[PDB]
């Protein structure tokens, strides 16, 4: 971020996990980030599609 | 006065170069 | 050994393209990570063309 938080940064939760996540692509699957996010959060969807 | 384009960009951008870093143990 | 390091080698764009999209889809009040991060990772994939 900047400093001095005036400036504000904007990060609704998703950012810190999308950077989590974004850490799986690189550490998992440099080459191709993308595939296995794919097929990483269509899994998370197919496991986990919110149920209450 | 900052907006969500270039945060999230930041974030990204610093995640991305950041993990890189950690593969040499940057995080030391 | 004479190799070995892991050189994650991250090709640029990938945050680009996946920034213009996060940015476009926060605008569009995402619900839950499960169909933001399903569609978001899925954008660039839309966009490199996976079938043809």
């Amino acid at each position: 971020g900047a400093m001095g938080m005036s400036h504000i940064q904007i990060p609704p939760g998703l950012t810190e996990l999308l950077q989590g996540y974004t850490v799986e692509v690189l550490r998992q699957q440099p080459p191709d980030l993308v595939e296995f996010a794919v097929e990483y959060f269509t899994r998370l969807r197919e496991a986990r599609a919110p149920a209450s | 006065r900052e907006t969500a384009e270039e945060v999230s960009a930041r974030i990204v951008q610093v995640v991305t170069a950041e993990a890189v870093a950690v593969l040499k143990g940057e995080q030391e």
